[PDB]
RNA sequence: GGUGAACUAUGCCUGAAUAGGGUGAAGCCAGAGGAAACUCUGGUGGAGGCUCGUAGCGGUUCUGACGUGCAAAUCGAUCGU
RNA sequence: CAAAUGAGAACUUUGAAGACUGAAGUGGGGAAAGGUUCCACGUCAACAGCAGUUGGACGUGGGUUAGUCGAUCCUAAGAGAUGGGGAAGCUCCGUUUCAAAGGCCUGAUUUUAUGCAGGCCACCAUCGAAAGGGAAUCCGGUUAAGAUUCCGGAACCUGGAUAUGGAUUCUUCACGGUAACGUAACUGAAUGUGGAGACGUCGGCGCGAGCCCUGGGAGGAGUUAUCUUUUCUUCUUAACAGCUUAUCACCCCGGAAUUGGUUUAUCCGGAGAUGGGGUCUUAUGGCUGGAAGAGGCCAGCACCUUUGCUGGCUCCGGUGCGCUUGUGACGGCCCGUGAAAAUCCACAGGAAGGAAUAGUUUUCAUGCCAGGUCGUACUGAUAACCGCAGCAGGUCUCCAAGGUGAACAGCCUCUAGUUGAUAGAAUAAUGUAGAUAAGGGAAGUCGGCAAAAUAGAUCCGUAACUUCGGGAUAAGGAUUGGCUCUAAGGGUCGGGUACGAUCAACUUAGAACUGGUACGGACAAGGGGAAUCUGACUGUCUAAUUAAAACAUAGCAUUGCGAUGGUCAGAAAGUGAUGUUGACGCAAUG
């Protein structure tokens, strides 16, 4: 069986030195250096993997189009659907309850 | 997959020098080609055709040029034609015998 | 290196538009998603940061300030707490019971977290193995093993 | 199904450390690896991550608690005491 | 390298004023034994990418090669 | 030629074993197969209607 | 080492250029008592310690 | 008054390395018994500063070799892990 | 062994043999170190402890080609200026401190570029990784020696000015999908927020890649007194682009006890299960482009311009507790929970700007230019490093074929590499290393030192004692080969409301037969038991005479201290360690 070598000058099996063996069009077995697999972006509210956003390395987000990095909702690329939905229900209901507390305090202005 | 295949061996070079004749070569071929690895099985599944200078076999059962070359070298070794005769191939299933 | 858990809390800045994070020692029962109220008018609830003078006798407090504004000195290890023995409003003060049993009187403006530090009962399990003591001290400091002087 | 008479989870330590030390460890090791009830969601999903870190896998809430139990007996007493002193304002 | 499936996208690419190279490659490819066809590939060469068109129809190739402008460097082999 | 003989059953007696029963073939692996055989048959019968979901569940726990 | 600094590489250069026998013409020069290069160096024998 | 932690000792920071077996902990499944409490049996599972044993790391015995040596500490077998 | 080269050949080359490393190599690369040992040509005085025509030697030359591989950039433990404070002083502390420590848009925009009211701050040096984090490259070819750098094709990233292709002057800053979300785009300042970077270890399971095995076919080689359609070998496809392809996750729709679904591992469901419908991350695979024109395998012509030309083939599959690596979804562990920053993006927001051929889109596509500097040969070790040396020592790491077998054990073999080590003569005593031995069986000896002795696997059987976990492979016994058979154990479908051919792999168990009773046949591979002293155990040390009963250890106990503090440091200091600490702690002891 054919045996391979590191192509760079790092001789140690570190994270940034992982290789995969590939067969070449010349027929021989060679090493191919593979980099760190990308981690998917996570929602800031719950940490769950964001759906509808491509998983790349941080620098490759500079050259990719906006559609890949976001989704078509409010807070689209930063919080997933269920979190923004929870924020929508929460925002409306607290402000509604605020108007309730505002009139409960306001009766004392009529009483006095 | 069961289509018939036609393998040809051009014996022209040995025959012109008159050292190797197809009359005995074809008889050895039909006697020693085996299908199912047993006896009594040359039932018109493979048949060898000799014209005198170009000898061919046709097969409706399984048969290969590997087998043909293997059997031919057996015959050439048997009658001491090796080191003089080579079983060569021009194209696919288009073998021949060479003196060089 | 700390037995006690820590709590990351986000307060708003009253003077600028910015979220200010603070590193509190987690008291038992505090959960993520919980509001904690810090100040003199904060309610007596586990996790709130009342001044010592604002709490009644017998209040169980932790991470108590030695001086008002030092940001907490006493009863910070896992399972530890401070008790409020009483108050001395004239020359505004408050006497408390420290985890060692010591009695100490300090200013009533010193703040603390209501409740007991979480992670209590840690020393109730035998380490059982030199290796467990090894891992314990490798995140603390180089104080282990100990050769006897004799 | 009954593999050991008494060692239970401490059968991993085998014969070493003394029976009293293994007995003491057995008590707290069963407590620290047990599943607890989540008061927030009502399910039995509260795991210990590290000493004092209790995580519900359903509602994803983290509770500060004891080293080997979700709540120590001392904390529940302080819960009642702080509540009791709180109600003096109410009445 | 890039692939084209549409003829008129090839035509739009031959007229881009940036594509000045064309390579025609004829292959013997078999889809079914009874119909051994002759595959050809029009290998347009641009600036940032090489473009190749695939047609599996021998007859349509002749009409396609007729329509190339005469100024384009055409490599037939 | 020797691989063929082993397939026919020769050269595998007690005088040819050097590893333990578990070392030659893990008992987990044999159990792994057995349960997957039983499970794929129970799901097969459930999908084909030969057994209902209620019989399926008790047999699934049985296997 | 293969991955060397420029400063080390320059030191390799001077040592390699100095590592030659005496020019044969300077021997014949008058009043000259230099018969051989007494500052010769071999990699196996004496290390340059840099 | 200076110079050394390239050996070595210890902390820290950042990396890397460690066949194949034996044993068979918790958790879990199914049966059996029981009034209950709970007990039993067969599986599953894969724990341990467990164990046999490579690489590795050490260095027990021969008080073996050598002992103007291969070597200012090595060599071989036997060994610990 | 022979030849050739040379006065000169045991040692140099070539061929023929015989052997060995036997893929944790005597193979193929690197790190540190070396520094030219690389390579070529001449060449043998010295060196290579014999030899020498040979050489890591001698003399003369050639050789290391980068936007993408590294450094550089970033921060890590930590070093360290300034402010300031000590110090007679060389200097010491200190690193944000008691310091007056801050850019980019049409401001202005004609003595003007700061002549002069245009904001946000709350930044505080810098150095420290050639294994950490990072922008981006692959294949084929090429040399006496360089190559992921040269060449030929084919890409990508960063920086940099306008410009064309699709959209505003009758709604100014897109549509669609009930939704998860989609697409070619589809303004968005200050300020704020989030994500990625960015992480331990072990176990089983699944899925890939490569390797291993194997059927057919198309070639070449081997064997052919006799004999499997036989043995060996080639049959390959990079980066990148497009389409497609997932466990997990999520959305819509009947709303579930006869509780159901479901993993090897038992978790999940009215907080909405099962079921039926539904997106994205070249995870990974497939197809196409790249790309057959490359490369590889055959056949044929060239016949002394340091050079090619021609014809084909390069195709189909199958299999698995396989090996290794990666990935995934999980599960176990901790009083241990397993960096930082640079950097990049996203979001929140709503400052500013937009109507006669115009305004913006340069996060859509296409187009144009540039990418400096330093390193790049070779060894990496029984001769390129360090040990005074070409020293049996020491020195970090990647790849890893077949058979036997549980096995990167031992043994044998393939690819690759070596065949080196002063030699020649019958080999006395004594040795060193390896062995055998009648009868006895430790009588030897300080002492069973040394050696020997059933050692694998299967079945049986297993005592005292015990902290109930063990002891335990206790002890002890039987079997094992070859052959010819038998039995059991699995995977894949068309439903008028119990049915079959296909196909498939090694684990068990049994029987008969057989042989100079042999059979884990080499290899490999526990002696055991009854007790005493002692240390609980695992662990650690006197490198180079002591490995222990010594030291550690968990456990136990005692001591000090609530911070203007305990313990400790400093010449001092506006100085320090514990301390990113707070009695469930730190410190000091036994």
């Amino acid at each position: 069986a054919q045996r391979v070598t590191f192509r760079r000058r790092n001789p140690y099996n570190t994270r940034s030195n992982k290789i995969k063996v590939v067969k070449t069009p010349g027929g021989i077995l060679r090493a191919q250096h593979v980099k760190k697999l990308a981690t998917r972006p996570k929602c800031g509210d719950c940490g769950s993997a964001l759906q509808g956003i491509s998983t790349l390395r941080p620098r490759q987000y500079a050259t990719v189009s906006k559609t890949h990095k976001t989704v078509s909702r409010a807070y689209g690329g930063s919080r997933c659907a269920n979190c923004v939905k929870e924020r929508i229900i929460r925002a409306f209901l607290i402000e509604e309850q605020k108007i309730v507390k505002k009139v409960v305090k306001e009766q004392t202005e009529a009483a006095k | 997959q069961k289509i018939a295949k036609t393998f040809t061996v051009d014996v022209s070079s040995p025959t012109e020098n008159g050292v190797f004749d197809p009359a005995s070569y074809a008889k050895y071929l039909i006697d020693h080609i085996k299908v199912e690895g047993a006896v009594g099985n040359l039932g018109n599944a493979v048949t060898v055709t000799e014209d005198g200078t170009v000898v061919t076999v046709v097969s409706t059962a399984k048969f290969s040029g590997k087998y043909l070359k293997y059997l031919t070298k057996k015959y050439l070794k048997k009658n001491q034609l090796r080191d003089w005769i080579r079983f060569v191939s021009t194209k696919t299933n288009e073998y021949r015998l060479a003196f060089y | 290196g700390r037995g006690a858990p820590l709590a990351k809390v986000v307060f708003r800045d009253p003077y600028k538009y910015r979220l200010r994070e603070e590193i509190f020692i987690a008291n038992e029962g505090v959960h993520t998603g919980q509001f904690i109220y810090a100040g003199k008018k904060a309610s007596l609830n586990v996790g709130n940061v009342l001044p010592l003078g604002s709490v009644p006798e017998g209040t169980i407090v932790s991470n108590v300030e030695e001086k008002p504004g030092d940001r907490g000195a006493l009863a910070r290890a896992s399972g530890n707490y401070v008790i409020i023995i009483g108050h001395n409003p004239d020359e505004n003060k408050t006497r408390v019971r420290l985890p060692s049993g010591a009695k100490k009187v300090i200013s009533s403006d010193a703040r603390g977290v209501i409740g007991v530090i979480a992670g209590g009962g840690r020393v109730d399990k035998p380490l059982l193995k030199a290796g467990r003591a090894f891992h314990k001290y490798r995140l603390k400091r180089n104080s282990w093993p100990k050769t006897r002087g004799v | 199904a009954k593999r050991t008479k008494k060692v239970g989870i401490t059968g991993k330590y085998g014969v070493r450390y003394g029976s009293s030390l293994r007995r003491q460890v057995k008590k707290l090791e069963i407590q620290q690896h047990a599943r607890y009830d989540c008061s927030f969601c009502g399910k039995k999903t509260v795991k210990r991550g590290a000493a004092g870190i209790w995580t519900c896998s359903c509602c994803k809430k983290t509770v500060a608690g004891g080293a080997y139990t979700v709540s120590t007996a001392a904390a529940a007493t302080v819960r009642s005491t702080i509540r009791r002193l709180r109600e003096m304002v109410e009445a | 390298a890039r692939e084209i499936t549409d003829i008129k996208q090839f035509l739009e690419l031959t007229r881009r004023a940036d594509v000045k190279t064309a390579t025609v490659k004829i292959n013997k490819k078999l889809n079914k034994a009874g119909k051994p066809f002759r595959q050809t590939k029009f290998k347009v060469r641009g600036s940032s990418s090489l473009y190749t068109l695939v047609i599996n129809d021998a007859g349509k190739a002749k009409k396609l090669i007729q329509s190339l402008p005469p100024t384009l460097k055409v490599n037939r082999l | 030629a020797h691989a063929q003989s082993k397939r026919e059953g020769r050269h595998s007696g007690y005088g040819k074993r050097k590893g333990t029963r578990e070392a030659r073939l893990p008992s987990q692996v044999v159990w792994i197969r057995r349960l997957r055989v039983l499970r794929r048959l129970l799901a097969k019968y459930r999908d084909a209607g030969k057994i209902d979901k209620h019989l399926y569940h008790v047999l699934y726990k049985e296997s | 080492a293969a991955q060397k600094s420029f400063r080390i590489k320059q030191k390799m250069a001077k040592a390699k250029k100095q590592n030659r026998p005496l020019p044969q013409w300077i021997r014949l020069r008058t009043n000259n008592t230099i018969r051989y290069n007494a500052k010769r160096r071999n990699w196996r024998r004496t290390k340059m310690n840099i």
